[PDB]
């Protein structure tokens, strides 16, 4: 594998154009397969080796009309001009057509059978006004032949064969044509036999589809990483992905999907899904970056940003605008950008909200404050004068790593007088915590500003069973339930750390007892369809591939593969 | 957890040269790169850091920069002061910790190439008589620092070359048994 | 000015334990989280351990996980290592660094060395070449070796011991507090 103008497969176009008396093409005499066209013009070399070259493919042909083209390679004065074209391998060329022309000292051109070459019938084949004084073809090579030795002959393939193996045959009996994986003629019957591949290529048999990651395996009833496990490198199969070159599930693309992350399990890099919203790290505010707050000028660009390289600074000089007229007031409908935002490297600073948006529950998804850059005098988060706050509602919010924490002159705040904040503040809490001077703890426990029944002894970030910090029993979408679907519902659920998680599929609802143990299709009471082995399935293995081929069970009576 | 950079690098003064970083979304992908440069026998210091930023001392030579996964550090007008180590670091999130990088050793030429002079000594005399034979290979005056033959590394002289010396432990009656490279030995 | 001072370092034993001092100056010591990072002689940057700066978040190297822990003392501005069980793997140059603007460490120490050799101080065998001197298997490092009244640096013996040469003599053994003659 090599681009266009050593290896063996060249991805792209041969071309070689204007080249001094001597060159070092020494480099050339390991090539097999050429997948454009072959340009050699105006050169002034006497020979182009490429003796192991068997196919020139021809998915791109020069001059809209030639896989090979070679013209103007002598000079009108000097006596340095190509004489030998060493193709002695030239088998087949899938399509496109062959130039030859004005090649003054270029012999053997005129004795080659091209139509034996070239496979694309309505392609054009010109090959004169060449050498003059050309000497014959060695004894061996019966007429034909690439130059004037015994191993410099052309190896005729191509042969009229049977309806049953339309072209693709190595002779007129039908019991001898190629493979369905080959793309023109070939040696043998077998897959090991072919001279190019139409598709990809193991270790020299071709195959439709590369040794698949995820094999069937006879032990488990199930699917598990297979031995080779080859992966798509364009057209060879390799077991390793290349430099750099990231494992997407069944190929080595160069760089993961959009809808998909860099995960690193098993050792190498692969491309798995992001489940929802890939991460994505964003600029932010504050000492070390653009600006002094976010403003109308900056809510654009958070979108689907999930993590925060730096602060968010919220002034009010970036919600009320700017006292020079210069930058308009923020709407606070695109406050909800920071919806997306899970991690903040830095601090939170919220000196300023929208009066109508009582809370900062557009901070529902974050889960996690470093406090690796601090504000003022060593904080974390800072919420001052916010005289419209009634709840925080950083409902996802479960480590505040470092810094201080400055809550104060909010004077509507509640729901954080029961927060235990030594659950979510990591390090001694020693005095780290400034919150003071909001609305009084006797006002909103009269009010009934206090958690919700269903919370534990934690705190809550609200009213409401969903912004608790730990609930009593379990949790459903971040939502305190007290129980889960386990024995009655829609649809049937298990527990795993206090959480609700539904049923795999195809395990019917079990009335009066547990329909599954865990997330997988391994744990259930029953099956609802079928039972290939220890897990439960729609269906039977229809045609999946194992380490040998394909893989099926009749229903065994009583549903059982 | 570790960043990729390749092992050497090398140009003449006046020359361009650059030092890619690879890694993975876990470090680099969501957390800022940045450069260490280390000058034999001390300690490294802070040469880029966020990704391009370069600090009060840092000439606008060097410039780094990032791309998804993977960064880079070029070095545009190599200086004989530039000859040292070069690492790469960016904080990594899914194992907690800061992922480093293997190390660049930047060779400055400029000096012409030269052989080394090599002189070996037969095991002492008073030493085999004390139930020893240890040979001594001296190695001086070369450049690149780079000679393959225990054995010491390339040692800078005051010269402005290198030297270095290479020691083989042995049996007095193994000594009796029987009667240094530099890229073109 | 702003300087990060490390102490505590020395030469140890394996299965010693070793406690290595940073003292900080220059800024506010309580608001930046504070890094570990060794470099074996020969390896190349190898990052240990970091802790928050409020103490809380403690994160360590698997080679080092178990054994080594990390602390800090805000009140008395410094940053500490408690190397406990300590491997001859361990022998490296002990930096430790301050996390600035963009997680990028600014700030570094001056070094102090870490050695875990279980060879003990040896004295120097001299053995006369023939037609300079040879300073054989000592510990440790250095010797000065002059003559009358270029020489090369030591090779790091498969035992752990030093041998060095000499080409053209004094060769004084402080550490073993031996002055030979040959
Ligand atoms: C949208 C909203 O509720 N705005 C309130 C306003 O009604 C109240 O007068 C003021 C004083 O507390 O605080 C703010
Ligand atoms: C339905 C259910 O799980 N109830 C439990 C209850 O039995 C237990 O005493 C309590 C302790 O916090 O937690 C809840």
């Amino acid at each position: 594998v090599c681009p266009g103008t050593r290896c063996e497969v060249v991805m792209g176009n041969l071309e070689i154009v204007l080249t001094g008396h001597n060159a070092d093409l020494s480099f050339l005499q390991w090539i097999r397969e050429v997948t454009g066209y072959v340009l050699v013009a105006m050169n002034e070399f006497s020979t182009l080796p490429l003796p192991n070259l068997r196919v020139v493919r021809g998915t791109q042909v020069y001059d809209g009309k030639f896989a090979i083209f070679v013209m103007l390679n002598y000079n009108t004065n000097s006596s340095h001009a190509l004489r030998q074209l060493r193709l002695t391998q030239l088998t087949e060329i899938l399509s496109g057509g062959v130039y030859i022309e004005k090649n003054d000292k270029l012999c053997h051109m005129d004795t080659i059978d091209w139509r034996d070459i070239v496979r694309d019938r309505d392609a054009e084949i010109v090959v004169k006004d060449n050498g003059r004084s050309c000497p014959p073809c060695h004894e061996v090579c019966k007429g034909r032949c690439w130059g004037p030795g015994s191993e410099d002959c052309q190896t005729l393939t191509k042969t009229i064969c049977a309806p049953q193996c339309n072209g693709h045959c190595f002779g007129p009996n039908p019991n001898q044509c190629c493979h369905d994986e080959c793309a023109g003629g070939c040696s043998g019957p077998q897959d090991t036999d072919c001279f190019a591949c139409r598709h990809f290529n193991d270790s020299g048999a071709c195959v439709p589809r590369c040794p698949q990651p995820l094999v069937y395996n006879k032990l488990t009833f199930q699917l598990e990483p297979n031995p080779h496990t080859k992966y798509q490198y364009g057209g060879v199969c390799v077991a390793s992905c290349p430099h750099n070159f990231v494992v997407d599930q069944t190929s080595c693309v160069r760089a993961c999907p959009p809808d998909k992350m860099e995960v690193d399990k098993n050792g190498l890099k692969m491309c798995e899904p992001c489940g929802g919203l890939c991460p994505k790290a964003c600029e932010g505010t504050g000492s070390g970056s653009r600006f002094q707050t976010v403003d109308s000028s900056n809510i654009d660009g958070f979108v689907n940003c999930t993590k925060i390289l730096g602060n968010l600074d919220f002034l009010i000089t970036g919600l009320n605008g700017d006292p020079w007229h210069k930058i308009p007031a923020l709407d606070p409908e695109k406050l909800n950008v920071f919806r997306t935002v899970r991690e903040i490297t830095g601090y939170l600073n919220i000196q300023s909200w929208p009066p109508h948006m009582h809370n900062f529950s557009v901070f529902s998804n974050l889960t996690t404050i470093g406090g690796r850059s601090l504000y003022n005098r060593g904080f974390s988060l800072l919420i001052m004068k916010n005289l419209n706050v009634t709840s925080l509602g950083f409902r996802s919010l479960k480590e505040i790593s470092a810094g201080r924490i400055y809550i104060s002159a909010n004077r509507q705040l509640c729901y954080h007088h029961s927060l235990n904040w030594t659950k979510v503040l990591r390090g001694p809490t020693e005095e780290r915590l400034d919150i003071k001077h909001n609305r009084p703890r006797r006002d909103c426990v009269a009010e009934g500003k206090v958690c919700d029944p269903l919370c534990s002894s934690g705190g809550c970030w609200g009213p409401g069973p969903g912004q608790c910090l730990s609930c009593r029993n379990y949790s459903r979408g971040g939502v305190c339930v007290t129980h889960c679907n386990f024995l009655n519902g829609e649809p049937r659920e298990f527990a795993h750390e206090a959480e609700c998680f539904s049923c795999h599929p195809e395990c019917q609802p079990m009335e009066g007892t547990a329909t599954c143990n865990g997330s997988g299709s391994d744990t259930c009471a029953q099956c609802a369809h079928f039972r290939d082995g220890p897990h439960c399935v729609s269906s039977c293995p229809h045609g999946v591939l194992g380490a040998k081929g394909p893989i099926y069970k009749y229903p065994d009576v009583q549903n059982e593969c | 957890s570790v960043l990729t950079q390749p092992p050497s690098a090398s140009g003449t003064p006046g020359q361009r040269v650059t030092i890619s970083c690879s890694g993975s979304l876990s470090n680099i992908g969501l957390n800022y790169v940045s450069w260490y440069q280390q000058l034999p026998g001390t300690a490294p210091k802070l040469l880029i850091s966020r990704n391009n930023q370069r600090p009060s001392g840092v000439p606008d030579r060097f410039s780094g920069s990032k791309s998804g996964t993977s960064a880079s550090l070029a070095i545009s007008g190599l200086r004989s002061e530039d000859e040292a180590d070069y690492y790469c670091a960016a904080w990594d999130d899914s194992p907690p910790g800061e992922a480093f990088g293997g190390g660049t050793k930047l060779t400055v030429l400029g000096q012409p190439k030269a052989a080394p002079s090599v002189t070996l000594f037969p095991p002492s005399s008073e030493e085999l008589q004390a139930n020893k034979a240890t040979l001594v290979c001296l190695i001086s005056d070369f450049y690149p620092g780079a000679v393959t033959v225990e054995t010491t590394t390339p040692s800078k002289q005051s010269n402005n070359k290198y030297a270095a010396s290479s020691y083989l432990s042995l049996t007095p009656e193994q000594w009796k048994s029987h009667r240094v490279t530099h890229e073109g030995s | 000015e702003v300087q990060l001072l490390e102490s505590g370092g020395g030469l140890v034993q394996p299965g010693g334990s070793l406690r290595l001092s940073c003292a900080a100056s220059g800024f506010t010591f309580s608001y930046y989280y504070m890094q570990w990072v060794r470099q074996a002689p020969g390896k190349g940057l190898e990052w240990v351990s970091y802790i928050g700066s409020s103490g809380g978040v403690t994160n360590y190297a698997d080679s080092v996980k178990g054994r080594f822990t990390i602390s800090r003392d805000n009140s008395k501005n410094t940053l500490y290592l408690q190397m406990n069980s300590l491997r001859a793997e361990d022998t490296a140059v002990y930096y430790c660094a301050r996390v600035g603007l963009g997680d990028a460490f600014d700030i570094w120490g001056q070094g102090t060395m870490v050695t875990v050799s279980s060879a003990s101080t040896k004295g120097p065998s001299v053995f006369p070449l023939a037609p300079g001197c040879l300073v054989k298997d000592y510990f440790p490092e250095p010797v000065t070796v002059s003559w009358n009244s270029h020489t090369f640096p030591a090779v790091l013996q498969s035992s752990g011991l030093y041998s060095l040469s000499s080409v053209v003599c004094n060769v004084n053994h402080k550490p073993s507090n031996t002055k030979v003659d040959k």
